[PDB]
């Protein structure tokens, strides 16, 4: 019953500065399918064991998504740090879910779709867990003010990926966030 | 939590210097470091950041001359200086974050400083 299929298959992903989120509720997963797939290169969960998520039931899912390079999907596990947990996309230390990853080099690089991926490159302050910041504010890097624009010292915060691997290459992420204060296993 | 900063002292303009961050109380792979400077009777000037996975970005006031690299297996961050001139004369200062990136106003540690002269 869950709608896994919009979340898994969209023919774009979100930049992960602007990462995605769809809330999975009222309905019936089956995490082994997707855990036992052979088209992902990475399906770690926390909290949970994968196996046994067929068992559990959770007041909601929450599927977030985006794409970043190959050797970034170290950043997106619990406790983790770098441009993409600081500045993008950040999961907190007590994490309950699974992240799944999987090459999309053919589909998101300029071989494929010659999408036009961002990041963040710059920000005040690290990401609370689940923040996202989709601004475009000059970042001021030096005492003097930017006045909304990249003069001395001042940066525009957002850079396209080149993906030029496989550790360069654009990988696809879905994260799984698991809420139990609806969605069960078979 | 300690930041040392040395290597300073006193150059001929024209000349080269290289200063040095040494970092202990932890390792510095996860930490931003940035060094700035302070002139007497001026604001604290921010002069370059060397990013945890090593690339940098440096102020544009400083025209190339400087550049910022480091080694994680010694734990030090330097700053090499170049074309010196007599208004670099300052107390370059050591500083670094738990982030990605440097920032003017949320660096989280300090070093004392080390005094530059220029001729
Ligand atoms: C995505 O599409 C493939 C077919 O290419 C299908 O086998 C897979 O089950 C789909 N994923 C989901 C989550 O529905």
């Amino acid at each position: 019953l869950c709608p896994f299929g919009e979340v898994f298959n969209a023919t774009r992903f979100a930049s992960v500065y602007a990462w995605n989120r769809k809330r999975i509720s009222n309905c019936v997963a089956d995490y082994s399918v997707l855990y036992n797939s052979a088209s992902f290169s990475t399906f770690k969960c926390y909290g949970v064991s994968p196996t046994k998520l067929n068992d559990l039931c959770f007041t909601n899912v929450y599927a977030d998504s985006f794409v970043i390079r190959g050797d970034e999907v170290r950043q997106i596990a619990p406790g983790q740090t770098g441009k993409i947990a600081d500045y993008n996309y950040k999961l907190p230390d007590d994490f309950t879910g699974c992240v799944i990853a999987w090459n999309s080099n053919n589909l998101d690089s300029k071989v494929g779709g010659n999408y036009n991926y961002l990041y963040r490159l710059f920000r005040k302050s690290n990401l609370k867990p689940f923040e996202r910041d989709i601004s475009t504010e000059i970042y001021q890097a030096g005492s003097t003010p930017c006045n909304g624009v990249e003069g001395f010292n001042c940066y525009f915060p957002l850079q396209s990926y080149g993906f030029q691997g496989v550790g360069y290459q654009p990988y696809r992420v879905v994260v799984l966030s698991f809420e139990l204060l609806t969605v069960c296993g078979p | 939590l300690q930041l040392v900063e040395s290597g300073g002292g006193w150059v001929q303009a024209g000349g080269s210097r290289r200063l040095s961050c040494a970092a202990s109380g932890f390792t510095l792979d996860s930490y931003a470091v940035g060094w700035f400077r302070q002139a007497p009777g001026k604001e604290r000037e921010w002069v370059s950041c060397s990013r945890s996975d090593g690339t940098t970005y440096q102020s544009d006031s400083m025209k190339g001359r400087f550049t910022i690299s480091r080694d994680n297996t010694k734990n030090t961050v330097y700053l090499q200086m170049n074309s010196l001139k007599a208004e670099d004369t300052a107390v370059y200062y050591c500083a670094s974050r738990r982030s990605y990136g440097c920032d003017y106003y949320g660096m989280e540690y300090w070093g004392k400083g080390t005094l530059v002269t220029v001729s």
